[PDB]
């Protein structure tokens, strides 16, 4: 009883449960995945709509972190956003120090050291959301990295957070990605979220879809409306029989 | 991440009197490997065990016996760590007033600012008072000194003294065996056998750690100078 | 001052001259500008005298902290990096200037060490203001890979130039000879000039000073 | 004074229990056991190795960034055991201490130093009370010019010490055990037989045929100090040579 | 950080402080410590403590320290807070000195080190000094004088008084046998020695379980000396003449 | 429990407790309306008065010449996200000479508001802001929370018994766009009115209205200014 | 010029198992004369004295300031100084102020204790010492002091003898100097007493 | 003191003179101005010796730590970045006129300038130090697009050889270094081995 309470705290089985809170956090929100391919990295978030008096758009959870570098958030959102600020912040430093884009493992790296500095004392609190980064250059080609509220940071093919990420990967493990294109992985990433979403539990949700890559010219932007609108149609039709 | 502490103290006074805390860093201490210090007439020699829970430590990468300035050598009692820390701040200590008086610390003014460190320890906010009692030899003004740090900060001049595991025993047998007028091989030899008085197995050059402090300065013993007097013993 | 050193084939020869002038007046007629560092390095001073005393010493005491940290002999090369990094810092408001050598596990090396921050290592340096002179006696006999017995010459003889053909050095020559086995500490090594011998006597009596008052106290 | 006793808050912040200890820094060691994995270092006369397991439970996972090995510096090179990001935060801490030592010292660190210096870090993480332990062992590999190949292995608690052989992780008992057993019977160790001592050890205490993809190794040597990561062709040569005897 | 705090220096609801009490207590557990305030000198008697056949000769005395050229103190309680407390008694002497080119009152002093006591009482979150001070010394103003300090930061003058183990005793003692204005150094000497038998009742006096320092005056000079082991035995010696005398006399 | 008084403890179900009770302040005050046709924002407040001998609260704040808010919940909390939005604003036409986006003092206002968190010792702001701006984008409704979260709104209501005006602010949305001016503050006045019982009716005394639009700087309607507004309001339909 | 506004010389001398410390009494500003009875050396144990010249303001503070830092060090330490040690916090209370100097260059002359080795030095404004063997000087006449002490000077001298020296080079040379003189002081440390003695000398 | 660094294709050419003068006397007549930053990357330092050394030390130093976290060889741009920004930052506290030329697996070899100010600029080739002014005419009319390796030390020797006849803060031997791929070469040319120009006289 009370080794709950501070992240300065170890358990007598050797955990931090206030870490292990903060990722039960993480997993209460709705799923973003991101699968990188053979010329990219493509975004797509299922954006509960929670009132319809919100503007579209609002409460985004795509972000620019750079010109080169995209994020994909799930948890608490403002977290999320100082998580945003504080990766933007690394990629303007990087480039004023060293000159050019910084690599996007490096970039994962440190603000993966900076939410793990919040893991560690009872005077500040474990970070409540996990993310994803992706970019493309290239010299350096697609890169997709993780980092959840512990602090670990890994490289994945395809990733899934959120409340349904089981269901998610196992969806994102039926694709070939490694020899795909960002005009495919669009689709299959907008069939997924429809596929792993939940009609009955949630009303009603947007699809937020982003990628970089060479069709892009190394930039990372949102998908543009009209491939947005194909693959929605796609995606309709395949939960369709 | 916020790099403020803890402003409070951990060691506070109890209905009866008493800093618990203090108590339980004598009794981390008296949980420690044995450790003797004999003072002779022209030396002072210090003594511990160090045997390693497994044949695949290195004897000779880590040393309990440590030299703090050509005249003064530490030996602990309790936790490893702390005594690192201790020396680390003892050798910079001495370091400091030799910088500003040019002449070799004393071994009574390196004890007594050990002790200064060991009471900021133990009363300044959000930490824990040591867990080491230290054994301090040294030789000043043609005269050998040995002292006795406990966590508490207090100090104490010792003829011949124990710490660690059965150091109560090793305080009765030295009580028994010590004299004044003691050569340095005879302090030795009285050393070697307070320790195999509590010595649990076979005592080898490699078990035990012998520092010695004399005119000639503070020297730790090689293992084969302590094969040499295991043998004469 | 006349201060310099060489490297021959198996360590280092340092020499200095002994006199301390205050202007145009000669202060102290045995002055040691042999600084030790470590019992394998040695330094050799010039310029701010209270600096490069202060500077010696701190360096000294940070190597012998690393040194017992370590466990191991120190190199030239840290006391070198510490010396230039702590000079550098001050931007040449300490004026100190030295001449370090010493032997280590990598053989030995000689430094010669700016106020600035500014190092070069060379096997063979002069400083002071009988730098010059020195140096061209270095420059005149200087060979590679000498004996510690040509070195020390050599060195004195760099030393005796700078003490006769400069007006701020002279008195005796200190010797420094520093190598992987022993360290040799010569002071003093040569002894080219002394007082002339009395011609005659001064008139210094008992009771020739009058008295105003006096007062004895007895010390127990 | 008695086993297991407990009071005020001594369970929950690094202060002495009656008996003299510090729960949270055994917790600590058993967050070290959390991670599920296992590490092994052997020292040779000429070389040394370190060996850890590799598991990549999903393919989604890009296996190239899975690494339990990190190099320090050139000829310095570590493996780490325990939480993940604990791990990565020393490993940062030890290159940066590194680094700031060749800068003012002007030669690179030993191996000895720079364990000396993480078990001091961790040492002052035990002593405050505000701050939590590092739930990670470092185990560092490394030449030295006079004494050859360094084992050096820290633990939260801030001790440190050079090995022959040694392991960390679950099985870090058995593997102990194990490398007792062989270091006893002592014979001569070259490159090869220190690298299968290594693959052997982590293979008896998982009980498990080992496939290339499964493990982790790199090496020093006395030839080649510079630090370097086996890659999949020579940890399978190395695996049928075991396996063909 | 809130849940750890232990709050040192907060009020209780009958308006006491208990860190204080309790280092009250600890002072109440640590050896004796007298002081007796004669017309020619005042003087300081304390029980020495720390008893061993393994320990060595002290250096100047256990438990008795010079704070400058006309003052010395006595401490009872945790031995390092009273180091700490006694190194800032020298600091605040020599600056003193340094101001005013004169020594420093021994009032001034104490006030001054119970200010810092008072101050750690207070604020800071720290726990108190467990040290209760005796002082002795010699000003200009008022001659001899004889200070007590408590760890809240209480003190006070006196003519005889007694800090540590069995103290309460020591100053019944004292109030029976103290006479004001008529003692000398000598018969203070004996009825210091007589106090140190009465209190200490379990251990024997002798010369090596007690500390005797004198202060007095000496041609325009402060003379602060610690009693050698024979001048106690024969202080020893005539107490117990004195106490046979009285059972042959009753 | 154990975990409702620290902001720096997360709750075994993922929540942090102090967040939801800054929540729970906001839902305390009065209820105000926020909506923005194709060309104004409006901000219409209702206003509460704690004695019938007292002036009803100020509701609607001034920021900028193109921002405007409306207050719900802790009062000195909204004076002092105030002063750091006009401030904000001020240092913006300092800077570069032009209107800060209401965009960026919304990104602003959640990253302040973000940090007291997460650090052990702070509170949650326990004020929520309904903020009507207008700029390049034309006019932005925006709502914040104590949880540092932020909204882009066609229509918004924060405060007690919103729900119902919020409904009622779902029903019009679809006509919200194409009003005029003052259709688009009677729509606010009548959800503004639907939070309020049955015996209660809009006055002059307790309604303020802020609007704001492209030829039009924010500006405040409390007590006479607001007549002609209410005049055509048809009676509660019950 | 800073050093020469108020005056002053010190003066020490070694002996055979003796020293002399000896100074000028002269106390003025610029060219006007204030006292006649200023001290410049100040005792710093039973058999140790330093000597301090230079500005006048500076001396009492040095003084002041060593004294402060003497009688902690003998409380701690339990011991008087010795020499030598006295030398080196001299040095570290002067280079402490190496960016802000004071304007003193203090002498120090004194037996060692348990020993009795007559022990000379001097120092600069920052802290630099200057152990000799036979003299050391400080003030504005240190030329004349120098050529005094140079031709009079003779080794293992007796205490008298090495009174008469000291007494004739100071005499001497500060008869040759404007802003010193108005009588000399001269300290005479023996083992087993101090002399103390003030010189008929000029009072122009 | 002289400096010069040329491009060629597979890499680049690095030439110093070895002269250090305090006024009109040379303290060290075999100086080495050429100073490895990293593996494939040097730096050709210029003006104050202390402050030359110091920003090298701290560049190696930064950049060191920098590829040991990326694992990846460092690019001769990011050290000219280092060396500008530090060069930049103390503009009014250093005197330091850099040369930073290397070789990159991503660009080739590369010949970065920052003089003093802290300007940073690429060029085919880089000359700097109190004897480049005699040089410049030289370089203009010499210098070649597609020149080799040999033929790029050879034009390095010989400018430098005219800039120490011609500038008496300029002098001692040329250190050559050339830069590519398979790793740095570095040379001496002393005595007969400098090139040789014959004065005219009469």
């Amino acid at each position: 009883t009370g080794y709950d309470l501070s992240a300065s705290t170890f358990s007598p089985d050797g955990r931090v449960f206030q870490v292990e809170y903060a990722m039960k956090a993480v997993e209460n929100s709705s799923t973003a995945i991101g699968i990188r391919c053979k010329d990219g990295v493509v975004f797509g978030v299922e954006k509960l709509v929670l009132s319809k008096l919100y503007e579209e758009g609002s409460n985004k959870r795509l972000f620019n972190v750079d010109r080169h570098v995209g994020m994909a958030v799930a948890g608490l959102l403002a977290d999320a956003r100082s998580l945003a600020d504080i990766a933007r912040e690394e990629a303007s430093n990087f480039r004023s120090n060293f000159g050019y884009n910084i690599p996007l493992k490096h970039l994962a790296d440190r603000v993966a050291m900076y939410v793990h500095a919040y893991t560690l004392y009872s005077a500040v609190r474990p970070f409540g959301c996990s993310f994803m980064l992706g970019s493309y250059s290239v010299n350096d080609g697609a890169q997709l990295y993780m980092i959840d509220p512990s602090g670990v940071s890994y490289g994945y093919w395809g990733c899934a957070i959120g409340k349904a990420r089981q269901a998610a990967k196992t969806e994102i493990e039926k694709l070939q990605m490694k020899e795909m294109t960002c005009r495919d992985v669009v689709k299959e990433v907008a069939k997924i979220i429809y596929i792993v979403h939940d009609e009955v539990k949630d009303k009603a949700f947007e699809l937020e879809l982003s990628w970089v890559g060479e069709i892009t010219n190394g930039r990372h932007e949102i998908v543009p409306k009209d491939v947005r609108e194909e693959a929605e149609k796609y995606a309709k039709e395949s939960l369709k029989e | 991440m916020a790099e403020r502490g803890y402003s409070f103290s951990l060691t506070t006074f109890s209905p009866s009197g008493k800093l618990v805390q203090i108590e339980y860093a004598l009794a981390a201490v008296a949980g420690g490997a044995p450790s003797v210090g004999i003072k002779a007439a022209n030396g002072v020699v210090l003594a511990t065990e160090k045997k390693q829970k497994s044949i695949l430590y290195d004897e000779r990468s880590v040393h309990k016996v440590e030299p703090i300035t050509k005249h003064i050598g530490l030996v602990y009692s309790g936790m490893g760590p702390d005594y690192r820390v201790l020396v680390h701040r003892a050798r910079k200590l001495a370091q400091q007033y030799y910088l500003v008086y040019q002449e070799p610390i004393p071994t009574a003014q390196l004890v007594q600012r050990v002790a200064s460190v060991m009471q900021e320890y133990t009363q300044s906010g959000g930490v824990r008072p040591f867990g080491v009692s230290l054994l301090i030899c040294g030789w000043n003004e043609g005269r050998p000194y040995l002292f006795q740090s406990d966590p508490s900060g207090a100090y104490f001049a010792w003829k011949a003294t124990a710490m660690g595991k059965n150091y109560v025993n090793g305080k009765t047998f030295l009580e028994k065996r010590y004299n004044e007028d003691l050569e340095l091989e005879d302090a030795i030899h009285t050393a070697i056998l307070t320790l195999k008085e509590s010595f649990e197995g076979q005592m080898t050059e490699d078990n035990i750690e012998v520092g010695i402090c004399n005119e000639a300065g503070f020297r730790r013993l090689t293992p084969t100078e302590v094969k040499d007097y295991l043998a004469a013993i | 001052t006349t201060i310099a050193g060489v490297v021959y084939k198996d360590g280092i020869v340092l020499g200095a001259d002994t006199r301390a002038t205050e202007g145009m007046v000669v202060a102290d007629k045995n002055c040691s500008k042999i600084h030790f560092i470590s019992p394998n390095i040695y330094c050799c001073g010039a310029g701010t005298a209270a600096d490069t005393d202060m500077t010696t010493q701190l360096i000294s005491s940070n190597l012998e902290l690393h040194s017992l940290s370590t466990g191991r002999l120190p190199r030239v090369v840290t006391a070198n990096r510490m010396l230039k990094q702590m000079l550098f810092r001050y931007q040449g408001y300490i004026g100190a200037a030295l001449v370090l050598g010493g032997v280590d596990v990598t053989g030995p090396h000689l430094y010669s060490i700016y106020p600035h921050g500014s190092t070069d290592k060379l096997p063979y340096v002069t400083m002071g203001s009988g730098s010059l002179a020195a140096m061209a006696v270095f420059e005149d006999k200087f060979r590679p890979d000498m004996e510690e017995e040509e070195a020390k010459k050599l060195v004195s003889e760099a030393i005796a130039a700078g003490i006769f053909n400069d007006l701020g050095s002279g008195s005796n020559i200190d010797l420094c000879v520093i190598s992987k086995s022993k360290l040799d500490f010569l002071r003093p090594y040569s002894v080219p000039n002394k007082k002339g011998t009395r011609f005659g006597r001064y008139r210094c009596e008992k009771g020739t000073n009058a008295v105003l008052t006096e007062k004895v106290t007895t010390l127990e | 004074m008695s086993r297991g006793s407990s009071a005020g808050f001594d369970r929950h912040i690094t202060i002495f229990s009656p008996e003299g200890r510090l729960y949270q820094v055994e917790y600590a060691f058993k967050a070290i056991n959390q991670g599920g994995l296992t590490s092994v270092a052997v020292r040779g006369k000429d070389c040394a190795v370190i060996v850890t397991q590799k598991k990549v439970p999903d393919k989604l996972l890009d296996s190239s960034t899975v690494t339990h090995l990190f190099k320090i510096t050139e000829n310095i090179g570590c493996v780490m055991t325990g939480m993940t990001a604990d791990s990565r935060s020393q490993v940062q801490r030890a290159r940066y201490e590194a680094a700031n030592w060749k800068y003012k010292y002007g030669y690179e660190i030993p191996v000895d130093m720079l364990c000396k210096r993480i078990a001091d870090i961790s040492q002052v993480y035990t002593q405050n009370a505000e701050m939590r332990p590092l739930g990670c062992c470092m185990i560092l590999i490394g030449i030295d010019e006079e004494q050859g190949p360094q084992v050096y292995k820290c633990d939260p608690a801030g001790y440190y010490c050079g090995f022959k052989a040694t392991a960390a992780g679950v099985k870090q008992t058995e593997s102990t055990s194990f490398l007792e057993k062989k270091v006893k019977k002592k014979f001569d160790w070259t490159f090869e037989q220190t690298v299968e001592t290594a693959i052997t050890c982590l293979s008896t205490v998982l009980s498990i045929d080992f496939k290339p993809s499964e493990i982790e190794v790199g090496v020093v040597t006395v030839e080649n100090p510079k630090f370097r990561i086996l890659t999949e062709a020579e940890i399978d040569a190395h695996l049928v040579a075991l396996a063909e005897r | 950080s809130r849940r750890y705090d232990s709050r040192t220096t907060i009020f209780s609801p009958e308006g006491r402080l208990y860190q204080v009490e309790y280092a009250m207590e600890a002072i109440g557990h640590a050896g004796t410590c007298l002081g007796i305030l004669a017309n020619d000198g005042v003087l300081l008697a304390a029980e020495r403590r720390n008893i061993h056949k393994l320990l060595d000769e002290v250096f100047f005395s256990e438990k008795i320290y010079k704070l400058n050229e006309d003052m010395a103190c006595s401490v009872a309680g945790i031995t390092s807070d009273a180091n700490v407390l006694t190194n800032e008694l020298r600091l605040i002497a020599q600056r003193y000195l340094l101001q005013y080119q004169e020594p420093i009152p021994c009032e001034q002093l104490v006030t001054a080190l119970c200010d810092i006591k008072q101050a750690y009482t207070q604020f800071g979150g720290k726990r108190p000094f467990g040290v209760s001070l005796l002082y002795i010394g010699w000003d200009k103003h008022y001659g001899f004088q004889l200070y007590q300090s408590d760890p809240s930061g209480n003190y006070g003058g006196w003519k005889a008084t007694c800090i540590g183990n069995n103290s309460a005793a020591a100053v019944s003692m004292l109030k029976q046998d103290y006479k004001e204005g008529e003692m000398t150094l000598k018969s203070a000497l004996a009825l210091a020695i007589k106090v140190l038998n009465k209190t200490m009742d379990v251990s024997k006096l002798s010369a090596e379980k007690v500390e005797i320092a004198t202060l007095t005056r000496e041609n325009g000079k402060t003379v602060i000396r610690v009693l050698k082991q024979k001048e106690v035995e024969q202080l020893i010696k005539k107490h117990e003449e004195e106490e046979a005398k009285a059972e042959r006399e009753k | 429990n154990q975990y409702d008084n620290d902001v720096t403890v997360w709750s075994p179900q993922g929540r942090i407790h102090q967040i939801e009770y800054a929540m729970e302040a906001v839902k305390q005050g009065s209820a105000t309306v926020g909506l923005k046709s194709k060309t104004h924002a409006v901000l219409v407040a209702l206003k509460r008065a704690q004695s019938e001998l007292a002036a009803h609260q100020k509701k609607i704040l001034h920021v900028d010449n193109h921002i405007g808010i409306s207050i719900a919940g802790l009062t000195a909390d909204a004076r002092l996200l105030c002063n750091f939005m006009r401030q904000e604003c001020l240092d913006s036409r300092f800077v570069f000479d032009r209107p800060l986006p209401v965009s960026r003092l919304v990104s602003l206002i959640g990253s302040k508001t973000q940090i007291p968190t997460q650090r052990y010792g702070r509170r949650p702001y326990g004020v929520g802001l309904l903020i009507a701006g207008y700029d390049d984008m034309g006019p932005h409704i925006f709502q914040t929370c104590p949880s540092a979260n932020y909204f882009d709104c066609r229509a918004m209501s924060i405060g007690a018994r919103s729900q119902s005006a919020r409904t009622y602010l779902e029903r019009h949305m679809s006509e919200f766009m194409e009003c005029n001016l003052n259709e688009l503050v009677k729509h606010g006045l009548r959800a503004l009115r639907e939070t309020l019982p049955a015996e209660q009716d809009l006055t002059t005394k307790n309604v303020s209205i802020g609007i704001v639009g492209k030829d039009l700087e924010f500006t405040i309607y409390d007590d006479d200014d607001v007549s002609p507004f209410l005049e055509g309001l048809e009676e509660r339909p019950q | 010029s800073i050093m020469s506004y108020n005056g002053g010389a010190v003066m020490a001398m070694k002996g055979k198992n003796c020293v002399a410390i000896a100074a000028d009494r002269r106390f003025g500003i610029q060219a006007q004369m204030v006292t006649t009875d200023f001290q410049k050396i100040f005792p710093m144990g039973d058999r140790l004295y330093i000597g301090l010249a230079g500005l006048a303001t500076d001396v009492q503070t040095v003084a002041q300031r060593l004294k402060f830092r003497l009688n902690l060090y003998e409380l701690k330490e339990g011991r008087q100084i010795k020499p030598y040690t006295l030398m080196s916090m001299v040095a570290n209370l002067l280079y402490e102020k190496r960016f802000g100097p004071y304007y003193t260059e203090p002498v120090i002359a004194g037996l060692d204790p348990k020993t009795f080795k007559p022990f000379i030095c001097s120092l600069d404004l920052i802290g630099c010492p200057m152990v000799t063997d036979d003299f050391v000087v400080s003030g504005t006449c240190t030329e004349q002091m120098y050529g005094m002490c140079e031709s009079l000077w003779e080794p293992n001298m007796d205490p008298e003898h090495l009174f008469e020296t000291i007494s004739q080079a100071m005499l001497n040379a500060v008869d040759r100097d404007a802003v010193s003189g108005m009588g000399v002081i001269v300290h005479i440390i023996e083992k087993d007493k101090i002399t103390t003695r003030t010189l008929k000398a000029r009072m122009d | 003191t002289t400096i010069m660094a040329v491009q060629f294709d597979g890499g680049v050419v690095l030439g110093a003179d070895s002269r250090t003068t305090t006024g009109s006397y040379i303290a060290n007549r075999v100086t080495d101005k050429l100073t490895p930053i990293h593996d494939r990357i040097f730096c050709c330092r210029s003006g104050s010796a202390a402050d030359t050394q110091a920003v090298a030390d701290a560049v190696t130093y930064q950049l060191g730590f920098h590829s040991i976290e990326l694992n990846e060889p460092p690019l001769v741009h990011t050290a000219a970045s280092l060396f500008k920004e530090m060069c930049y930052r103390y503009r009014e506290d250093l005197m330091a006129g850099i040369i930073i030329a290397g070789w990159d697996p991503q660009e080739g070899g590369q010949v970065y300038s920052v003089p003093m100010g802290g300007m940073m600029v690429r060029q085919p080739f880089a000359i700097g130090g109190s004897g480049s002014s005699y040089i410049y005419g030289y370089v203009d009319a010499t210098y070649r697009e597609g020149m080799t390796k040999e033929e790029c030390l050879q034009f390095t020797a010989n400018a430098l050889a005219l800039a120490m006849e011609r500038d008496g803060s300029s002098g001692g031997v040329i250190r050559l270094a050339a830069i590519a791929e398979p790793g740095v070469e570095r040379q001496v040319l002393l005595g007969d081995q400098i090139p040789k120009f014959t004065i005219a006289t009469l």
